[PDB]
RNA sequence: GGACCUGGCGGUGCUUCAUAUCCCUCUAGAGGAGCCUGUUCUGUAAUCGAUAAACCCCGAUCAACCUCACCACCUCUUGCUCAGCCUAUAUACCGCCAUCUUAACCCUGAUGAAGGCUACAAAGUACGUUAGGUCAAGGUGUAGCCCAUGAGGUGGCAAGAAAUGGGCUACAUUUUCUACCCCAGAAAAUUUAGC
């Protein structure tokens, strides 16, 4: 029983913060480059160029981001280690976005690298054939008051009924923060958002550049791959607690992991009930410090927005750049 | 004694245990939290919007307390025995303590605001459950007359709208109260002076008609007997009501032991007929809640009572959900309908593990106290009485 | 039948003002998002029911494979110990809370019913009650089952949908962080009170 201050819940972000340069400012510091020489014999290809210097067109491939997201995050976590041992020692709770999961029970002891590794290969992989057997997209919309989300998700549909096609889908993806949303499904649903946001009361509407619809039951291909992927694998009990996304609540035994990570494939990400569940206190308590362990730092604006007072004692790792060569 | 542990067994016709679930028997005669119709809760806040203050809070709590704890008025012969003690143990002073001072009502215009403020959502309650009891044990019944002795707000009126609107035709409402009569007639005009009603056929009078020969298919009186000044004044109103009786004499009071011994009174008086030839020769009859027409087992020191649970109308005072306790007697004319009659459960049923504890009304005029148990009573029957619950009946033969 | 007196309308309106309580008018905040509860409907053989009895100890938490409760099957039992069970009852009492009820004298009219004021003054003066709640900071009894209301085992059970009632969190530019404690640098509809 310690006070809330000196413990730490670690957050490791997801697919849409990739970007070129990720990588320098963690190479120097101690056990980074055996995880990238690993990642090598894994993968087949040199994630290590790509991260540090690549096109960006080639860093945006669904294949190629999230293992560059989830060795980042890794190492990330390392860095941290070597500045920090008291924070990675004193840690309550860890929670990934989409594919940071991954990591976070890998950095919880659940997984190992190489087989932690291997599953969000083939989740890339799976996802990306899902993606290009129909044309789908995810659209970020922020609502005001008055806008209403399963409403408009309703008349998107008939858009695409009135066209014709079988099923259109467009249902909420992504709970981020109050009133901000990601939507998914048929890129016809979304340009129907897009043009009458005006009468669905969304104050900002922006596509977000993504292969597929990612989270929705377009994605239902790609479950029975990532299933096999992770029979092999055994999960052992989380050291930390590690919040799910399905439901936004702490993994309790080894024995519903393997299937929370599939149902999660095509589940919309529960962040915001997350967040709730790691901060939400009474008023006056004070707040466990926040590390944003990986590339960008998109989910420290989402605990702003969620969580003022538990954002006071937020920071981020940089993995761009260091002051110190070590 | 109607649960000899082994003998008696669930009472199956209409192919019950096989066609239907436990929690279906049909005994269940629960009604599921009653709410106001809108009309009803938006004429009395309407009505109200002018003086709902904390003084009014105040007085609805007040006029609340006051009518639960009313006694009966006490006849002469009670306080000649009990001056009769005191002198042989000032003797006035003595009795002005340890006696009830029990005084006349004047509902004026204040007044009634107040008792429709305080009693209209508890009323309703009541009445609906005691209707209940008709529509769902004979649901091939359709009322064209009704008439409710002591029609303070129309709740009765609303009740039976409520229920069977589409067969009644004339809503008959007698009270002696010109305020009483001019609130009623408002709270059905939508809360307003002008307006079109909202049920169809009501007459309001001042006076109880007295005639034999006019005779209204559901006679009703709630919460109205407690009301007069006399055991004199009841007898003949009760004789009244039943002689105008068709086929349903309906009268509820609080759930308090002056509520029931007001009740048994009249029951005794319906059941023991005094009219050398009347018009209506039909005998009576108790359709509900007693299973037996004789006196009652639990008058001598307990009641008997049943809870209605209900939402209040919203106010700055009603929030949560309230239960009516009343006191009920349905008199109905003929004779009962067969000889397969069921206990009553007269007291909440509690249910503990592998055990329920049931109080029962049996037909033979006896209270029970039951421990129903798989192992003793049956599965089917230990699986009724956990389903059942206070005021429903217990499905069981020989 | 005649005369007179008190009445009764807790009646009805209309006039003016004292017209304080009560009203409005007026002033300042309170609807969205995410969770948790109340009621209904639908559904199950069954309880999305509880932890002086689990787990988590950053806070709090869901269902946990704790255990109890429920449903479908079974097994014991003279056994734990002349065994065992918050099973009932304050609708047994007592305690505690709450409801309600709780004159005399002197004059006038013929010593009739009856009436009695004038200030520059003309008879006026002196405890009970309750089918009430509480078996959590407290007691004294009474009853129940005792081949089962006791003890075990094997499976299940882990609900779904709204409209509305309520509660908890964060919600910023008159803001946030640091230094200071006030001359700096960076970041970016009802409702609640009024006095
Ligand atoms: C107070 S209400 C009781 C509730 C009412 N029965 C209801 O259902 O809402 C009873 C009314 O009966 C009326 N009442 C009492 N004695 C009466 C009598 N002798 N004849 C006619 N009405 C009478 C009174 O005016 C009184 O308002
Ligand atoms: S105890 Fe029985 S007989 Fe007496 S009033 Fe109640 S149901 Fe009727
Ligand atoms: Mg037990
Ligand atoms: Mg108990
Ligand atoms: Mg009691
Ligand atoms: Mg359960």
């Amino acid at each position: 029983r310690r006070m809330p201050g000196q413990c730490s819940v670690l957050l490791f972000p997801g697919q849409g913060s990739q970007v070129v340069g990720m990588g320098r400012g963690l190479l120097n510091y101690p056990r980074v480059r055996e995880l990238y020489a690993a990642a090598r014999r894994v993968l087949g290809y040199d994630l290590l160029e790509l991260s540090l210097h690549g096109p960006q067109e080639t860093l945006d491939r669904t294949v190629h981001c999230q293992p560059a997201i989830f060795v980042a995050s890794l190492a990330a976590v390392e860095k941290l280690h070597h500045l920090q041992p008291s924070v990675i020692e004193n840690c309550v709770a860890a929670a990934g976005f989409s594919v940071g999961e991954f990591a976070a029970l890998v950095f919880a002891g659940a997984m190992e690298f190489a087989e932690g590794l291997y599953a969000v290969k083939i989740r890339a992989e799976a996802m990306q054939e899902a993606s290009e057997a129909v044309p789908s997209g995810m659209l970020s919309v922020l609502g005001q008051p008055q806008s209403k989300f399963n409403f408009a998700c309703l008349e998107a549909r008939e858009h695409c009924k009135s066209l014709g096609i079988e099923n259109p889908v467009c249902e909420v993806s992504n709970y981020l923060f109050p009133d901000c949303r990601v939507i998914s499904g048929h890129q016809e649903a979304l340009r129907f958002l897009q043009k009458n946001s005006s009468k669905f009361h969304f104050r900002r509407t922006r596509m977000l550049p993504v292969s597929g619809a990612f989270h929705t039951r377009l994605m239902e291909p790609a479950v029975e791959p990532l299933t096999q992927a992770l029979k092999a694998v055994d999960i052992k009990k989380p050291l930390v607690s590690v919040y799910s996304n399905v439901h936004a609540h702490r993994y309790r035994h080894p024995g519903h992991i393997h299937k929370l990570l599939a149902q999660q494939l095509v589940s919309p990400v529960k962040w915001e009930q997350t967040m709730h569940a790691i901060y939400e206190r009474k008023k006056g308590r004070g707040f466990p410090q926040t590390f944003e362990v990986g590339p960008g730092r998109q989910l420290g604006a989402i605990l702003k927005s969620c969580n003022m007072q538990a954002w006071k004692s937020y920071s981020a790792v940089d993995v761009l750049q260091t002051l110190e060569h070590v | 004694a109607a649960l000899v542990p082994g003998v008696t067994q669930v009472d199956n016709k209409s192919g019950f245990l096989q066609k239907r679930p436990h929690r279906q028997h049909p005994g269940i005669l629960k009604l599921p939290h009653v709410r106001l119709p809108q009309a009803l809760a938006n004429g009395a806040q309407l009505l109200l919007l002018g003086s709902a203050g904390p003084t009014m809070e105040n007085q609805v709590q007040t006029l609340t307390s006051y009518l639960w704890s009313r006694h009966l008025p006490v006849e002469p012969e009670e306080l000649q025995r009990r001056a009769r003690h005191l002198e042989k143990k000032a003797v006035l002073h003595a009795l002005r303590k340890t006696t009830y001072h029990w005084q006349e009502l004047s509902y004026t215009e204040g007044l009634s605001l107040v008792y429709m403020a305080a009693r209209l959502d508890g009323g309703f309650a009541a009445v609906s459950r005691a209707f209940h009891e008709i529509r769902a044990r004979n649901p091939a019944f359709q009322p064209q007359t009704l008439m409710d002795f002591g029609s303070g707000t129309g709740s009765v009126t609303w009740a039976a709208h409520s229920i069977w609107g589409q067969s009644l035709r004339e809503y008959m409402c007698v009270d002696r109260s010109a305020a009483m009569l001019v609130l009623a007639e408002k709270l059905l005009k939508g809360g307003s002076e002008s307006g079109e009603p909202y049920i169809p056929g009501v007459f309001f009078r001042q006076f109880l008609p007295v005639s034999p020969k006019v005779q209204f298919d559901v006679v009703v009186s709630a919460f109205s007997l407690s009301e007069l000044p006399s055991k004199a004044d009841r007898t003949e109103v009760v004789q009244t009501l039943w002689r105008k009786t068709g086929h349903f004499l309906v009268l509820v009071e609080n759930g308090t032991k002056a509520g029931h011994s007001l009740l048994m009174d009249a029951r005794d008086l319906v059941l023991k007929g005094k009219e050398k030839s009347p018009l209506d020769p039909r005998p009576g009859f108790v359709f509900a809640p007693c299973p037996h027409e004789l006196p009652c087992p639990q008058l001598t020191n307990l009641a008997c009572s049943f809870s209605q649970a209900y939402h209040p109308i919203p106010f700055s005072w009603n929030k949560k959900p309230k239960e009516e306790k009343f006191s009920m007697v349905i008199l109905a004319r003929g004779s009962p309908e067969e000889a397969h009659r069921w206990p009553r459960i007269t007291q909440p049923v509690l249910k503990r593990p592998r055990h329920v504890h049931c109080h029962l009304c049996c037909p033979d005029g006896h209270m029970q106290h039951a421990v129903l148990t798989a192992r003793r009573h049956g599965r089917d029957l230990y699986r009724c009485a956990r389903v059942s619950s206070w005021g429903d009946l217990l499905p069981v033969l020989t």
